[PDB]
């Protein structure tokens, strides 16, 4: 139940002794970041390690990184900071990871796009839950990317073609490809806004 | 020495706890009911077994021992006490949450939970022998469900058939004070409210809810009825807004009618001229109709006396333009 | 700095 | 007949004895008479400029007796807490004892009140203890009347989290000796409060337990 | 001094809480010490609960009020049942500094 178990004790262990670490030395923690570790850490991290509001201190150079996975992992650990720390200097920085999603959605390729489009528009939801003033740049992102997939759906045939299924309901909650997948991501992204904001 | 100590034992005790101390380290793990019936049960070292039993066994040892008390479906055998003391020392073992820094979430299925709340139900009928006890284990029920609707869903709907099936009993009258309570916590779940939480008197007592800053907020913004227009069309979207809430759940609101009762104070003595150009009228109007929705939950003893004050305040509007 | 929270009570000197 | 406007006369006799005397003699009617004291607390309000502060004390006293059951509009208020600058501290902590029995309309009378409170404490820190005491008095006795300005006073945001005001400094102790004070009798209060409060609450009930209630 | 015991670091903490017990001889009765005493004393850290209660232990031997503040903190806290075995013997000997009151010593 992952609360109660050996490797949750394990975690605390190691955030314990990377708080320390990091405050000894905040230039490893941004080595760390710079180099990446895997998105399913971020809210053991953020949560457990007190000193990575630090990290919002260098998340604009991280965005700035030529490399993809560097600016996708900029913008996952951005939405869990934000979600921890609700400052002024946070909402600045999600203000301009937001922009920085917004271009590059016009610099990207087409596998470019989806694969820079799928792991972060699950960060576009704890934006919302942090700051409600960025809403509209929220959904505007949203809706051009919205139609920009399904531009690029209705360009070739597809197995499930999600024009047609414009009027589905709630799908509350896989070998389809990339474009439909990156459409449905983007729905999902807009269930989870609104029912965030609705609850 | 589980035998002997089962079985009064006045100064030897100490010994024979040392000694199962000394040779079951994991407390629970030779002869498991014994040392169940040891340490929850209908003692003396019972608080020191159970400071044992948690800081020293291993989590599977404690997995097996929460399902064993949430999976015990005829038993009422052991002491509701112990048993929920327990839980909320598993849960806050120092050593899963060393490190975090508090400043500002356990997985059980549905049957569990319902021997959870049957435990509360049993700890507060032992105790009644005050709400108090039972808002201090609500935290431990939210603490279990996670926030899922349908965990709190289910809950609901086997209080709402504890509260039929028991009648008006001393337990059912308990029943109906965790669901206020929950519906208080909880009030994303947009069920019709029944008569019998109506009929229930301790809702407007002291208690706790998740939504009364955010109506609080809702009124205060509505009553700053400026010049600018588009903050007007913002003040009509919050009336109407909070006549749809007081509609849809109206006991929130009755918890804010002292709060109106204030804000309607302010502003009566001001003379009309500027009555109708700061356009504060139909701040009276918007608060009027929503009364006027509010009706007839807004008719008890202490919504009667938030009623007193909100209705001296219009008539001594109303003698204040008798001209 | 890594060891004080953002919304920790500032220090005046 | 001839008894028209007498103690308009006394009040504004030279003898300040004549004038501490009418006062105390208008305390003692509208004592005797409730309905009487609504149309003296004008008359009361201007001896507070006296110049003999014998007789300002006096009618702060006389004020505090008969303000206990009636109401304040706000110039009156005003011009109640506007003479708080004054030096004289033994008529700024009877003033103090005024605001512990006086009542006010509207909240943005509150407002005006504890604004001139920590101007006040601004001014005159060493009085900080009766400033306290006086707002332990305004909350307790308009609790409906305070919370719609918490949010307001503890400078929430909707979203952000704010900075954890700095503990033990005396305008914010003195703010939420009256945030909690109104919270006695108000239940709905402290779900508006952030977890910094919390934490202060528990220091201001050690610290200052008379003051703070439960 | 003081200002450390904000530090999110549990060491950082630890060695302020102790800075403060050494220092309870000449400042006791500043309640914002005491207040930092009794938050760090239920803290998840385990250094920061043992500097907590030594801190705890010379308060407890200079100021009455603290004495008196933490006796019930101290009951809570051993009749708690998240509180180790190990850690309520650390906490049981504060109360050898009860000795300011009648009614205190009773309790």
């Amino acid at each position: 139940d992952n609360l109660l178990c050996n490797l949750r004790e394990v975690q605390c262990l190691i955030c314990c002794l990377l708080h320390q670490m990091y405050i000894a030395d905040p230039n490893i923690a941004k080595l760390v970041h710079f180099q990446g570790y895997p998105c399913e850490l971020l809210p053991l991290t953020v949560a457990g390690i007190p000193s990575m509001h630090i990290c919002l201190d260098f998340i604009p150079e991280l965005i700035a990184q030529p490399e993809l996975e560097k600016q996708i992992f900029a913008i996952q650990l951005l939405s869990h900071l934000c979600i921890q720390y609700a400052l002024p200097k946070s909402l600045s920085v999600a203000r301009l990871a937001v922009n920085v999603m917004g271009t590059l959605l016009t610099v990207l390729t087409q596998a470019k796009r989806y694969a820079f489009f799928m792991p972060t528009l699950p960060s576009l939801v704890s934006f919302c839950r942090a700051f409600p003033p960025l809403y509209e740049d929220i959904m505007s992102l949203l809706i051009q990317i919205g139609q920009v997939c399904a531009s690029d759906v209705a360009t070739q045939t597809r197995d499930i073609d999600p024009i047609i299924t414009r009027l589905q309901q709630i799908k509350e909650k896989g070998s389809m490809d990339p474009d439909v997948q990156l459409c449905h991501c983007i729905e999902r992204t807009v269930i989870e806004i609104i029912n965030m904001s609705v609850s | 020495v589980s035998s002997l100590l089962l079985q009064r034992l006045g100064p030897s005790s100490g010994l024979l706890v040392d000694w199962l101390e000394m040779l079951d380290p994991e407390v629970v793990s030779s002869c498991p009911d014994l040392q169940l019936r040891l340490l929850f049960s209908r003692p003396s070292f019972r608080p020191y077994l159970l400071t044992l039993f948690t800081h020293q066994s291993s989590w599977p040892t404690l997995h097996q021992c929460i399902r064993v008390l949430l999976g015990k479906s005829r038993e009422q055998r052991f002491d509701p006490s112990a048993s929920l003391d327990f839980l909320w020392a598993c849960i806050h073992v120092p050593r899963i949450w060393q490190g975090r820094d508090q400043r500002t979430v356990l997985r059980v299925q549905g049957p569990e939970l319902i021997s959870l709340v049957e435990l509360i139900l049993a700890e507060a009928e032992t105790r009644s022998q005050a709400c108090s006890l039972i808002q201090a284990r609500l935290p431990l029920l939210l603490s279990c469900c996670c926030g899922d609707d349908e965990s709190v869903r289910k809950v609901t709907e086997h209080l709402s058939g504890c509260i039929q099936q028991w009648g008006d009993s001393v337990l059912g009258r308990r029943c109906r004070d965790l669901l206020l309570q929950l519906y208080l916590q909880r009030p994303e779940l947009r069920v019709p409210v029944p008569e019998v939480l109506l009929h229930s008197e301790g809702a407007a007592s002291s208690s706790v809810c998740k939504l009364d800053g955010l109506i609080h907020r809702f009124i205060t913004l509505l009553a700053d009825t400026s010049d600018s227009r588009a903050l007007e069309n913002r003040g009509a979207d919050a009336s109407m807004a909070c006549r749809k809430l007081a509609v849809a759940h109206p006991l929130l609101l009755l918890r804010h009618l002292p709060m109106i009762a204030a804000l309607l104070h302010g502003r009566t003595h001001l003379n009309f001229q500027e009555f109708r150009q700061q356009n504060h009228l139909s701040c009276f109007l918007h608060v009027l109709g929503l009364l006027e929705l509010l009706q007839p939950h807004v008719f008890r003893s202490e919504h009667q006396g938030a009623l007193w004050d909100c209705l001296l305040s219009f008539i001594r509007l109303l003698l204040n333009y008798r001209k | 700095s890594p060891s004080y929270s953002p919304t920790s009570p500032s220090y005046s000197p | 007949s001839g008894a028209c406007g007498a103690f308009v006369h006394g009040l504004e006799d030279e003898m300040y004895e004549v004038r501490i005397a009418a006062v105390e003699a208008l305390c003692m009617l509208a004592q005797s008479s409730p309905s009487f004291a609504e149309k003296c607390l004008d008359f009361l309000v201007d001896m507070f400029n006296d110049e003999i502060e014998e007789v300002r004390l006096q009618s702060i006293h006389t004020m505090r007796k008969i303000s206990n059951n009636i109401t304040l509009r706000e110039d009156q208020l005003d011009t109640v807490l506007a003479v708080l600058e004054d030096s004289s501290r033994d008529i700024r902590e009877a003033l103090h004892e005024l605001l512990c029995c006086t009542n006010v309309s509207t909240k943005e009378g509150i407002h005006l009140a504890l604004v001139e409170l920590l101007k006040n404490l601004t001014k005159y820190p060493t009085d900080r203890d009766s400033i306290w005491k006086c707002l332990k008095f305004l909350g307790s006795r308009h609790p409906t009347l305070v919370l719609p300005l918490v949010p307001e006073l503890l400078s929430t945001h909707p979203f952000f989290d704010t900075a954890e005001p700095d503990m033990d400094d005396p305008a914010y102790i003195a703010v939420l000796v009256l945030i909690f004070n109104a919270a006695k009798t108000c239940p709905t209060m402290p779900a508006l409060f952030s977890d910094h409060t919390f934490r202060h609450y528990a220091y201001l009930r050690d610290s200052l337990s008379h003051l703070v209630p439960a | 001094i003081f200002s450390v015991i904000h530090s999110n670091d549990p060491v950082a903490r630890a060695i302020t809480l102790r800075m403060l017990g050494s220092l309870a001889s000449i400042i006791p009765e500043r309640k914002n010490a005491h207040h930092s005493i009794r938050q760090s004393l239920d803290s998840h850290d385990n250094v920061e609960v043992e500097a907590a209660v030594f801190a705890a232990a010379n308060f407890s031997a200079q100021s009455k009020d603290f004495a008196v503040g933490i006796c019930n903190k101290i009951s809570e806290m051993i009749q708690g049942l998240a509180t180790p075995v190990d850690l309520k013997l650390k906490l049981i000997p504060i109360l050898q500094h009860m000795h300011h009151d009648a009614i205190l010593a009773s309790s």
